[PDB]
């Protein structure tokens, strides 16, 4: 229903909530009632109309098929390569993923995609990942590969990953400190 | 002097014995015997007990005269028949 601001805007004339509340209750009892076409039009010049993109498939000198992806965390940013087919090994800037994270937690966040989609070991991945700390940078690549390979599931599959949120950017970054407080939220001790 | 086991004896059914008690308590309750006592625990003197059955009196009042005002206008709480205008 156009708003009470659309409705003023239609009808040059200053309007209370509870005017336009009474008028929206009015159409709707109106479009309940089983109208007939002229009283749909009608009703027309008060209503107001209101997934996951998937990356193309491309192909390396060989011909063997890959997808391309980027993604950000925190300050991290990381770029993923997934090809077709592959044992499970991933590359990050051209460190095997065991060695570049030493930390098995990060490891289980480039675990999780592959194996949400039930793929642990169908697919090679190269990645270049940038900034942030190890945690970050673990993020970022998850993000860059589960939309990579958002290119080779199907389509229930990217609607179930993006259910789980393997496809959401963490929009949660620092918060910067403000004057006259330690922190983003920690106040001085108030003194007494 | 009088028979025991006849004054405010109650029956418990079944041995729903919390059944019995709630009955038995309504019962005293509408009697007035259980305010009889939590009054008579301390004196009333008279100008204070005159006081209060005269408030319980107005209060009596305006109470059955606010329920009926309210049964009367219950009716218009219909739904509004002239919606829109």
């Amino acid at each position: 229903w156009l708003i009470k601001e659309e409705l003023e805007e239609m009808l040059v004339e200053k309007l209370s909530d509870l005017d336009y509340m009474q008028f929206i209750r009015l159409l709707e009892k109106l479009l309940t009632s089983q109208c007939g076409a002229a009283e749909e039009e009608f009703v027309q010049r008060f209503r107001r109309s209101v997934k996951q993109l998937i990356e193309p498939v491309q192909y390396d000198e060989q011909g063997m098929a890959f997808s391309k992806s980027e993604g950000k965390r925190k300050t991290a940013k990381a770029e993923a390569i997934v090809y077709k087919h592959g044992s499970g090994r991933i590359k990050v800037n051209g460190i095997d993923y065991q060695l570049y994270f030493p930390i098995t937690q990060d490891r289980e966040q480039l675990m999780f995609p592959f194996h949400f989609v039930d793929r642990l070991g169908k697919h090679d991945v190269t990645c270049t990942v940038s900034g942030g700390g190890r945690s970050a940078q673990a993020g970022a690549i998850r993000l860059a590969m589960a939309k990579a390979l958002c290119s080779f599931v199907t389509e229930d599959e990217v609607e179930w990953m993006r259910q789980a949120g393997l496809l959401t950017t963490d929009p949660r970054v620092r918060e910067r400190k403000k004057p006259g407080q330690e922190g983003a939220r920690r106040k001085f001790t108030w003194k007494k | 002097k009088h028979l025991k086991f006849i004054a405010r004896t109650v029956m418990v059914q079944e041995g729903n014995v919390e059944s019995a008690y709630r009955t038995l308590n309504r019962i005293l309750t509408m009697d007035g015997l259980i305010e009889d006592i939590k009054h008579r625990r301390y004196y009333e003197k008279p100008c204070r007990r005159r006081q209060r059955e005269s408030y319980e009196r107005c209060r009596r009042i305006y109470n059955m005269e606010m329920a009926r005002k309210i049964n009367f206008l219950m009716r218009k709480n219909r739904a509004d028949p002239w919606q829109g205008c």
